């Protein structure tokens, strides 16, 4: 949900019974909040990680297990957040929820992420960048349900779940049973 | 903080129509026998007769329309925009006229006191003719803002009848200009013409007679100490409004009811003439 | 929806109305009992308006010994009978009806002796002994019959407040429509009628002796008016919460009966006043 | 309940010093000033004179000794038991021999207007040899009590001066005898005397003369009027120790509060004699 | 051990303190402004006390300078630097002790008008004119060093107050309790044994008129000392919840806070009452 100017009464300003509304003074800051037992998920998602036989790494732990960020300098889509919500391009920071999940000590950890809107964006199927409009005012609210996950896993001594940008990867999953046939 | 939010308290609903009742009806019984001896009879002793029934056909006029911000102080209306456009502007003028008519008499004692030899037709002129185009065409003038902006509005769950302005800026510039004619400079006019009425007054101590300065002294100090807090208060709603010392809303508020109350309590300048000539002070 | 929903009552209610109470216990049986006694049984009279004031001191009587028992039903409730609820009820509508009756009768009584000079001297004497018992006692009287039939004591949880019952609000609220119709619009448009004329009639009198009696009379109504003005607003807008008008301040409801209780305390300054006019002249 | 409580207000932590000092300040001034015009200078004319400097005696040894409840009224009595016991039997014969003068001057008057002849060596009699015995010797054996049960305690925190009873039936036979010898029977004692002077006195209307009496009647009323608080809140903390007007704790508070604020304001009684003198009135 | 307890709640007192110190601005500014018009600039003293009523309107016109700015320190918080700050807290300072400073020479020209009327005349005419200067202007000058070392600005979010400042509370301690010494116990003891020794030696006097002059004197000194006298108890309070007497109390202590703007909201209207005792007479 990204808020707009806070509002009131139309007009009613006078000498008596007079309101002040609230303007948004960043347009492009939004708020994403994801909901759920999630921390269970990400155990869950450990544990079907030790389950696979193609898991190189120690599957009797699951501690060295961990969900990790790409460095900085890299892509926006693939460091940050990339999401559509009603026309505009969320861009949210990966600190405080992948701490909350992880249960990182000594960092922040908060159950949702600090958004940012972004007017250009990548293109994930061709090569090049879309400028878009400046966002419409207003309030912005967004609800879907999380499903799937978009990471790589690399096996080594410790075991780093690096998320990636691959939104191809979705409908592999959701077509990859399908396969079609000529009779 | 979504926004400033309305809540009146409960003490005002009830403390503030007795007051408007109360001036109601002492205003009605004193501006009738003060109007049906001197006005209809013509029983003038001196020039400040004719003014100060100037002054009480104005606060006459202001009550007939009291009760309806009686009404209004309770409950919300049924009647129309109109009668808000008549209270309105009735209320301005006679706010205006009122401290018009009491900065003329002043001047009117300085020009008794200083010139005391070398004036009798400018007095007599300007008790006969000069005020109606002193007092009422710029008051009246006053009004065309009043007239021509002002409307009712539903909040959604009532009817009010008050100011609708296009912004707070036009709120801000309309009660400045609003202090600046209504205390400041008929303050400045009146505090300056009698200190030189005093002055005068120190090179005659030889001969006192008289004992008549003191009514109209009354009077306008029994007129600054009831209003000047109700002004106090729109200054403070004014430099809150002006934002330069936001405080919350909690402040807002209380400078709400803060203004309520002191103008239920400021408007005694109804019951200021008729208890004074009662008393004879 | 929402019920009547009074059951949080006051407690400094419960503690100033028995000392406002007392003080006028205390004033209203000393005062009262020395003008009867210099007065009525001594046959003291050198004026005629003096036996109206006398008629006014048997009302303050009748209402300042069964003042206590209002004292009890404020801190406790009723536990001396509903006899007895009944005749606090009726000697207290009587008593309220009565002064406001006698002032009207003093009223009149001034405008004939002032308009009607040169021809209303046995007229005068024939108001003051035959037509009055039949003017004030016979109506208020009168009037009291539902006072009579309505007040009882009902049981409560080990209460038994002192109250009058109707069958439904209809009849309570057409009970203080008639109660504030003939207890203040009719005695107070006759008292301005007749004291308008009074002064449009002395006007034609130049400053004359007779005028220095007027001022123990005007003081006397306006010190009754300005006591039961505010109860009788309090009455008005308690009516005008009922017989759905304003349905939205339930808390104001309460808080205007808190009010209502206490104007009904302040509004008994009546009987202390009419020796503090002979305290002062 | 789980059970009851001890609690002052925070208000009245810093209202009743302030009222103590002010009072204070002005008793020690107006009594010296009275017995340094009176008594030392044997300048009084009149007989009741002399029970104006028995006043301000008593007047003098309850004020110079009212600062030491003004410090232990916010902080801590760590002065000693002597203290507390002396300043509570002070304090009680200053407010038994006060009402004593006053009832010998209401009697002084009595003889005074009807047995006008008759009697002038009784006016020194009950002026010289009958004060000792009738004023300061029953107003010392009323104050054994507080002589022989008064004490300090540490209680959780607090050293606390206050008057200490054995069990709850005590505090209210001294207050229902406490009401009774200082508001009751000098009450009827008193209004007697003055019914009877106001009754003879009538008989007298063509020769008016002194009017000396309004001295000693502004002295009363004002003298009442301060304490008749005061004794209405301690019958109503005595009603609910007789636990037949129970309602709940925080009522009982607000009777606590009451009975500081009414003793507080019972406290002005003291600066009537010397005020009256300076306006002499 | 908590240190602060650093609440906001002062919402009605941000909205009164403004409105007081504004009436008290206006009535000061005319006043003072009309009695240094009528006396010093036309010499219109008729008795030496005159000259000491001058000075003290000088003092009172350098109050109502800056009158204005404590009532933006009122509402706001101060904005207009350090050396404006300690120019508005020194001429308080030289205001709250010249004031006692000359209302005790005027009690000490009194006091030997009365006693020594024969033999001392030519030394009324030396402390009127020459020791006058010396004895009130420069004390309070020396007085006034600890304003303009240790007050100023401090830091606060985006508030920069003005108050006063110290290291620790140790120079809170001595400097607050050698205010209150200086403010009231020497002008206090030397008011009530100069007025006691005055009304000692007119007892001897046969009640001769020359004490008519004496009324608008201790009028003055009555007026001026309910007027600074609750703020001076709740300062002594405050001073004395230092050094851990009472530490339970930090409500009690912002309560203290509280009564201590509002009495100083009180305490300002001296300079109002100098004029006022011109207006009358």
């Amino acid at each position: 949900k990204r808020p707009g100017n806070k509002t009131v009464l139309p007009i009613m300003s006078g000498f008596k019974f007079h309101s002040k509304p609230v303007i948004n003074k960043k347009p492009r800051q939004a708020w994403c909040w994801f909901k759920g037992e999630w921390k269970e998920a990400m155990q869950e998602v450990k544990e079907t990680l030790a389950k696979h036989p193609r898991y190189k790494g120690n599957r009797s732990r699951t501690e060295n297990i961990k969900f990790k960020a790409p460095g900085r300098g890299s892509d926006p889509e693939a460091a940050y957040m990339w999401t559509n919500c009603r026309g505009e391009f969320l861009y949210c920071n990966m600190t405080w929820f992948l701490n909350w999940v992880d249960n990182r000590t000594g960092q922040k950890q908060r159950n949702y992420a600090p958004c940012h809107i972004r007017q250009i964006i990548n293109t994930w199927h061709r090569v090049g960048k879309n400028v878009y409009l400046p966002p419409r005012e207003g309030e912005l609210t967004c609800n879907s349900t999380v499903t799937s996950i978009i990471a790589n896993i690399d096996t080594g001594d410790q075991t780093d779940i690096t998320f990636s940008a691959e939104v191809a990867e979705l409908y592999r999953l959701e077509l990859g049973d399908y396969k079609l046939v000529e009779i | 903080e979504p926004c400033f939010r309305e809540e009146n308290a409960n003490f005002n609903k009830i403390f503030l129509p007795t007051i408007y009742s109360i001036i109601f009806l002492t205003g009605i019984v004193g501006n009738g026998l003060v109007i049906l001896v001197m006005g209809y009879q013509k029983k003038l002793r001196s020039m400040t007769d004719k003014y100060r029934l100037h002054l009480s056909v104005a606060d006459l006029l202001f009550v007939i329309t009291l009760p309806f911000w009686a009404v209004d102080a309770v409950a919300n209306w049924y009647f129309g925009n109109f009668l808000c456009k008549a209270v309105h502007v009735i209320y301005t003028v006679n706010l205006y006229s009122s401290v018009l008519i009491l900065a003329f008499i002043s001047l009117d004692r300085y020009l008794a006191i200083v010139h005391a030899t070398n004036s009798q037709r400018p007095r007599k002129l300007l008790a006969e003719k000069v005020v109606y185009v002193g007092v009422w065409i710029p008051a009246l003038l006053l009004t065309i803002p009043d007239f021509i902006f002002a409307n009712v509005s539903e909040a959604d769950d009532r009817y009010i009848c008050d100011r609708f302005y296009p912004n707070d800026l036009w709120v801000v510039v309309f009660q400045f200009q609003h202090i600046m004619v209504g205390l400041i400079l008929p303050g400045i006019v009146i505090l300056s013409c009698y200190c030189i009425i005093i002055s005068k007054l120190s090179h005659s101590k030889g001969h006192q007679k008289r004992k008549a300065l003191k009514t109209t002294v009354i009077l306008i100090l029994a007129f600054f100490a009831c209003w000047l807090p109700y002004y106090i208060g729109i200054s403070i709603d004014s430099f809150i409004l002006l934002e330069i010392i936001k405080q919350g809303c909690e402040f807002e508020n209380t400078v709400h009811k803060w203004i309520s109350i002191t103008e239920a309590l400021a408007f005694f300048h109804c019951c200021l003439n008729p208890i004074l000539y009662a008393f004879l002070g």
